[PDB]
């Protein structure tokens, strides 16, 4: 028995056009697709079916072998509708891809027809193959739910027998955190993976970090002037601080690279306002009505910084994002990851993925981030130019 | 000819009805033909007479038959776009043969949706009743005709191309290109084969004795199974010429400059300013005369290519034309070009060359990616360091593929770099602008350590070009090197970007200003605070 489901009303199914892909990745979804074809996951369609969504390829690499990805986000947006302090805390999460499940629970004929997509041919030689969905399908909001129960289920034994754990589903992902050192977690993991056969994360050291305000033996009329700017922005977040005293120091048409000694009131000011910045401001709250917001800056030399807020100047958490091991130099690559990354931070902390604010252009992001995704959802985003204030800042 | 393939189901848009049109008169002749004509197909099964319960219908006319389902078309379902991919040449792989049999009768050849049938009811001309009939196969100018008949088609050749995959076939509207690596009576046969496989289906197709011959000409190319030629390209000689004669002509040269090296349309391109109508006759000027001229003897010179090879690697190289354009060639091995093409300077904001190659490069990717399903390796006329230099400074995420320098000037470098730190020993410019954003009066000026100072009004200015102003007066009045401290953000950005093209006039001056400049220093500074030289300048500059 499947359960009926509907489009919002007066929407429609999706009619997103299908983007060209790699030699490399359409062979492997003709052989993903037959497949599933033969076990009657998917089955081919008629032209007398207009709608279609956007699929595509990755490999977590966690695997050498291909994955299917389908871009659901318009559908998900047009369907019906129908979380955890804990692991917010917990000393450690790990991620599991459960997307599978959702392959063992038909989908309601009515319904189908919406979940079309289109494996592309190379020069277009051929037109493409098309399928559409006869179980529940990966990425797909209503999976998750509609597959509820039996998902509660499996996991019950598990759930009051380690109650010391914290278990969240989040679409194809399960997000499970206990304070048990690396020893018993990593093991009472695998001991749930053999659960579900049968049938690294660290939460706390994330916090918005502080604004830093350099130190020089001697001060020039720029370093000041910069020194000012920097503080005059962090006013909006800090209205406590002051910058007048240092005004004072720099009145006067000045050569830029002239000396200037720091007036015992200029030292005060100063170190007032390094006190200051000492802690994040007060007052700010996640309001679970409102979308949450990410944004990031290209530090450069392989950093990123970025917030997430709701409202301006009221960020909930900021960070950065450094290269590590493996010579990356592919800015594309290091944004993607990034993006996942803090998508990733969001659903953990309150479990809803960020609207994403990058600093790249349209073109270039779609012509490759799909190369280096590896994640079951897809988040929302859109273009930007840098401020340059906003970044000096973070930096 | 009719097809026993399972009909597609239709419907009609959510919550419509069937067209329920009315027609009146028409002459005897007209009447005695269609009342032929139906009769022909209403024997053939193309067609059928209906009549209790039809309160359908439509304006049947006679053209020296034509049925109009306009309002039909308006109240059916929408169905899978067709794709307007088109297959590119240079995507093509070589073959030993290929033919095109020639379906034609095609749609009308294949069953209509039995259900939805009804609505296709129309009616012949003055007595009583008159004739009534309904559509029983894929009507001539239906919606869901094209769509209806292409998946048909690939379903009757999905077996035929399981057993035979050294065979390749391209549908396209009523055409089938099927070539092969088979010698010459094996492929001679398979079509024959091919052939009777289709007419196993009311899909008539011609015998090899009525189908094209080779080389077959599509999308401008003329090509064979193991090389191509751009079919040549001819130039009316004219005595007048009007407006749109010109147009079409640049047109034509314009579409030649992606094959064609040297081509070339300024002073053709002239001779459209002020035009008042298409009509219109245009002296051509001399200077367009010697251009024509010499761009007829271009056209002259053939040009051909060959196929992709799948066993090679793609190479695509670029060249760096005038200021924003840029060409390109493709090859496998070289001067063996697989595709070239030119792309015009997108003028638009303010950017740079080493943006703009960037862009360049994204395209091709893209082409490349839709024509092989592989990108290539890039040769680029810029140097590594100049690569590194800019991209790890740039504010915005950029990249490019695996790609090697290639010294094949002129290169893309950059124009100007601002200092990392002020200049020790050079003027110090504090600039300010502000213009009155109801009247947009404005005055721009600066001030400076060495005692200098200047300032000017301006009219209908706005605020962002005062203080570029203002900028451009530092850069103006100050020599070879300067340290300049605007509190504009916006110029900041702009500059802070090195700009080295602009659709902004100031701009460009100011660049100009900048490449002229040993070593410039820019810096910023809050707005109306207390602050340095910036409320001195703050003060002149006021309203
Ligand atoms: C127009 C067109 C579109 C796609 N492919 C082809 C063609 N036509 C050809 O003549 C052709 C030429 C060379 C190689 N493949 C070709 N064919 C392939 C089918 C044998």
């Amino acid at each position: 028995e499947t359960v009926p489901v509907k489009l919002k009303p007066g929407m429609d199914g999706p009619k997103v056009k299908q983007w060209p892909l790699t030699e490399e990745k359409i062979k492997a979804l003709v052989e993903i697709c037959t497949e599933l074809e033969k076990e009657g996951k998917i089955s081919k369609i008629g032209p007398e079916n207009p709608y279609n969504t956007p699929v595509f390829a990755i490999k977590k690499k966690n695997s050498t072998r291909w994955r299917k990805l389908v871009d659901f986000r318009e559908l998900n947006k047009r369907t019906q509708d129908f979380h955890p302090a804990g692991l917010k805390k917990k000393k450690s999460v790990t991620v599991l891809d459960v997307g599978d499940a959702y392959f063992s629970v038909p989908l309601d004929e009515d319904f189908r027809k919406y979940t079309a997509f289109t494996i592309p041919s190379i020069n277009n030689e051929t037109p493409g193959i098309r399928y559409q969905y006869n179980v529940l399908p990966q990425g797909w909001k209503g999976s998750p739910a509609i597959f509820q129960s039996s998902m509660t289920k499996i996991l019950e034994p598990f759930r009051k027998q380690n109650p010391d754990i914290v278990i969240y589903q989040y679409v194809d992902d399960l997000y499970v955190g206990s304070d048990l050192e690396i020893g018993q977690h990593r093991t009472k993991i695998e001991e749930l993976r053999q659960h579900l056969l049968r049938w690294e994360l660290h939460p706390d050291k994330w916090t918005v970090q502080p604004i830093v305000l350099p130190e020089k033996d001697s001060w020039t009329v720029n370093d000041i002037q910069k020194l000012v700017g920097k503080l005059n922005w962090a006013s909006q977040i800090y209205p406590g601080i002051k910058v007048r005293q240092l005004c004072k120091l720099l009145r006067g048409t000045k050569a830029l690279t002239e000396v200037i000694p720091l007036t015992e009131e200029a030292e005060l000011e100063l170190a007032e306002n390094r006190e200051i910045l000492k802690e994040p401001v007060h007052g700010v709250y996640y309001d679970p009505s409102k979308d949450l917001i990410a944004e990031i800056q290209k530090q450069g030399q392989g950093q990123w910084t970025y917030q997430i807020y709701q409202e301006p100047f009221k960020n909930l958490k900021t960070g950065k994002y450094a290269r590590m091991r493996g010579a990356h130099t592919n800015d594309v690559k290091q944004l993607t990851e990034a993006v996942q990354k803090i998508t990733t931070e969001s659903i953990v902390i309150w479990g809803k993925t960020p609207k994403f604010k990058l600093p790249i252009q349209k073109e270039t992001w779609e012509t490759w981030w799909t190369e280096y995704w590896q994640a079951t959802w897809i988040p929302e985003w859109e273009f930007v130019n840098t401020p340059p204030l906003v970044k000096l800042w973070y930096q | 000819p009719i097809s026993p393939i399972e009909t597609v189901p239709v419907k009609l848009k959510p919550g419509m009805d069937g067209p329920k049109v009315k027609q009146w008169p028409l002459t005897e002749e007209k009447i005695k033909a269609l009342v032929e004509i139906c009769t022909e197909l209403e024997k053939e099964g193309k067609i059928s007479k209906i009549g209790p319960e039809n309160p359908y219908n439509t304006p049947v006319f006679a053209i020296k038959k034509l049925v109009d389902f306009r309002e039909l078309n308006k109240r059916t379902q929408d169905f899978w776009e067709v794709q307007l991919g088109i297959p590119h040449p240079a995507g093509l792989k070589k073959k030993k043969s290929v033919t095109v049999l020639d379906v034609g009768d095609a749609y009308f050849s294949v069953p209509l949706d039995e259900d939805f049938r009804k609505y296709t009811a129309f009616t012949i001309p003055n007595e009583t009743p008159g004739i009534r009939y309904q559509y029983n196969v894929l009507p001539q100018g239906w919606k869901g005709s094209p769509a209806i008949f292409q998946s048909s088609m690939t379903k009757i050749l999905e077996p035929f191309r399981k057993q035979n995959p050294d065979i390749v076939i391209y549908q396209y509207v009523d055409d089938l290109y099927v070539g092969s690596d088979l010698e010459i009576g094996q492929h001679r046969t398979k079509i024959e084969e091919l052939r009777q496989h289709l007419l196993r289906w009311g899909l008539y197709t011609p015998d090899k004795k009525h189908q094209k011959e080779p080389p077959f000409l599509w999308m401008g190319y003329e090509l064979h199974p193991d090389k191509w030629t751009v079919q040549p390209i001819v130039l009316p000689e004219k005595d007048s010429w009007t407006v749109n004669d010109i147009q079409k002509l640049v047109g034509k040269l314009n579409w030649a400059s992606q094959i064609y090296p040297g081509i070339k349309v300024r002073q053709l391109c002239k001779l459209l300013r002020g035009t008042k109508a298409l009509t219109e006759v245009i002296p051509l000027t001399e200077e367009a005369e010697l251009e024509l001229a010499e761009n007829r003897e271009i056209l002259k010179e053939p040009v051909h290519g060959v196929y992709y090879d799948p066993s090679k690697d793609l190479i695509a190289e670029i060249q760096k034309q005038g200021q924003g354009q840029w060409t390109y060639q493709i090859y496998q091995e070289p001067f063996k070009n697989l595709k070239t093409g030119k792309y015009a300077r997108m003028r638009g904001a303010h950017t740079n060359d080493v943006k703009q190659l960037t862009e360049a490069v994204q395209k091709i990717t893209t082409e490349s990616i839709v024509i092989w399903g592989k990108t290539p390796k890039f040769k680029l006329p810029i140097q590594k360091e100049t690569w590194e230099t800019w991209w790890t400074e740039y504010w915005q995420a950029t990249w490019i593929p695996e790609w090697e320098f290639v010294n094949t000037p002129p290169l893309v470098k950059l124009w100007y770099q601002l200092e990392k730190e002020p200049i020790v020993g050079a003027e110090t410019f504090y600039v300010d602008g502000a213009a009155n954003r109801e009247t947009k009066l404005g005055k721009a000026g600066y001030v400076t350590n060495r005692g200098r100072q200047k300032v000017v009004t301006l009219t209908d200015t706005t605020n962002q070009k005062t203080e570029l102003q203002a900028i451009y007066l530092a850069l103006q009045d100050s020599g070879l090197e300067v340290n300049i401290v605007t509190d504009s953000q916006y110029a900041l950005g702009i500059i802070q970007a090195q700009p080295d093209q602009s659709e902004s006039e100031l701009v460009n001056q100011i660049i100009e200003q900048l490449i002229k400049k040993e070593k410039v220093y820019l810096a910023w500074v809050p707005a109306h605070k207390g602050i340095g030289g910036n409320e001195q300048v703050d003060k002149l500059v006021s309203a």
